[PDB]
């Protein structure tokens, strides 16, 4: 119609969790959010 | 251009093919809002 | 693409209609006969 165009992100891109001793702690990921209960999310460079 | 299907000699295109004595009528559907370039 | 569209329906008539089938057999295609679809032509050439 107008010439505008539209990219397609996939729904769910992998995700890097951290586990120790037998429990996951922290977590690295791609959106800024709290995703899981964790109460922070550190912005760092090249990922949260 | 205009709105009408005869319009002028809201935009409608109609491509008609008429083979022999019979005459055909063909639905353009999307119309290009600018064209640059045209191959056949 | 936006082209004003031009239909064509393809339906078939599967009439099985056995008298039962559960006192002699359902299997034994009673009254199975004509199923057919409107399209068929004399000369009954492919219909593409
Ligand atoms: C992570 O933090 C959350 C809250 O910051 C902890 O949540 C509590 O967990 C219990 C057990 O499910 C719930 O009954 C509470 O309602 C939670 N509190 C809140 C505010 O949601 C959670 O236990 C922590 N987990 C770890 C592994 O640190
Ligand atoms: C990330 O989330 C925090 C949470 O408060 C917000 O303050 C910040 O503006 C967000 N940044 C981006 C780039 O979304
Ligand atoms: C479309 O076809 C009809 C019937 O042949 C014809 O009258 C009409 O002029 C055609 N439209 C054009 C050429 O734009
Ligand atoms: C097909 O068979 C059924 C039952 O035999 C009949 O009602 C119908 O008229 C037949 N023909 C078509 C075109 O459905």
């Amino acid at each position: 119609t107008k010439g505008t165009i539209y990219s397609i992100t996939p729904c769910n891109p992998p995700d890097q969790l951290v586990v120790y001793q037998q429990a996951v702690v922290g977590a690295m990921l791609s959106e800024n959010f709290t995703s899981y209960g964790f109460s922070n999310v550190v912005e760092l460079p090249k990922f949260f | 251009n205009n709105t009408l299907v005869s319009g002028d000699a809201n935009f409608y295109c109609f491509v008609n093919t008429t083979i022999g004595n019979e005459t055909t009528s063909a639905f353009v559907g999307a119309l290009p809002k600018t064209v640059r370039e045209f191959v056949i | 693409l936006p082209v004003y569209h031009k239909h064509t329906f393809i339906v078939l008539y599967v009439d099985f209609k056995p008298q039962s089938g559960g006192g002699k057999c359902f299997n034994c295609y009673p009254a199975g006969v004509n199923i057919t679809l409107a399209n068929f032509n004399e000369t009954k050439g492919p219909l593409c």
